[PDB]
């Protein structure tokens, strides 16, 4: 997962 | 300006979460990973219509922040899409939820897990997150997660995308409201 | 269901362009590269709320198609976001335009060129296209490009994305309206 | 360019  | 709309810092773009108040004072919530590196916010990509100044930021561990409005005349709408938002609630597994953000607009799904821990890498771990099957993409961070008239969350991050599907995690809004002594509208 | 909303074929998802009429008969326009391989359309990802059946498709060379409604009770809204759409016009360089689609929602920009030729590869070349600095992403195809109450185009394709920006090309709507003898609403 |  990655920040938006 | 309303929940889900673009907000611009000196370096990039996020989304407004909710507009909030304490008495007669107006603010907006967004993601803490957005407020961490940004003091001034603007409503436009030209960086000439000021919104206000960051007053609180919590990221990582949590992912929430708050910006106090300094622009007295801009409209500060209380609806998300057409929906009034008048209270906050906790997520529950299976709850139907809608997100809005400035990259992908409005997308819906369900809450699939509570209290998720999300590792973004580099020491940035967030706890306590709502997991959902709603998609999101870069720039959507900070935007609202709602269910009817209830604020539920603020877009943090995830995987996938809105073409083929994804998983998105949200900071529960109630913790931000309590931390900052404000109420959504 | 309204312009910009998801439509589903047996294989995938596009966006509704505009709702249109000839007399008392209702249809919707979408992209020709969507109608080329799809006969039935549905309103939901479960493929159980039928919308209707493709009745015309033009792609490549052009990129437009039309689906006649067979679902008599579903609402067939005449607005895009809050905007009534009551006529069609040609694009002009510099015109301010807004697109809606089911992947990315609502995004705005300008018309930057007319009569563009766009090569998608594999023999699929489209002519006569409106070029814009509006972003779009897969699933947005077919959705409306509008300017005030005027229908201008149907989302075809492009480059980039809505996180970092893009270039999107649109089939002018007027050619589809004429081909199919219908009027937008 | 790519179709959407
Ligand atoms: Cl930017
Ligand atoms: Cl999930
Ligand atoms: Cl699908
Ligand atoms: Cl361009």
């Amino acid at each position: 997962d990655a920040i938006y | 300006i309303s929940g889900g709309d673009a907000i611009y810092s000196s370096t990039g773009r996020c989304s407004l979460g909710f507009n909030v108040r304490s008495g007669s004072t107006y603010y907006f919530l967004t993601a803490g990973h957005c407020t961490d590196g940004a003091t001034t916010w603007w409503a436009n990509s030209a960086r000439t219509t000021v919104l206000g100044t960051t007053s609180g930021s919590s990221f990582p561990n949590n992912d929430y922040g708050i910006v106090r409005y300094t622009n007295t005349t801009i409209p500060k709408d209380g609806t998300v899409g057409g929906q009034d938002i008048t209270s906050a609630a906790n997520a529950t597994v299976g709850m139907a939820v809608t997100r809005r953000g400035s990259t992908t607009g409005t997308h819906s799904g369900s809450v699939t897990a509570l209290n998720a821990t999300v590792n973004y890498g580099g020491g940035d771990v967030v706890y306590g997150m709502i997991r959902t099957n709603v998609c999101a993409e870069p720039g959507d961070s900070g935007g609202p997660l709602y269910s009817g008239t209830r604020a539920i969350g603020l877009t943090s991050g995830g995987s996938g995308n809105c073409s083929s599907g994804g998983t998105t995690f949200f900071q529960p809004v109630t913790e931000a409201l309590s931390a900052y002594g404000v109420s959504v509208y």
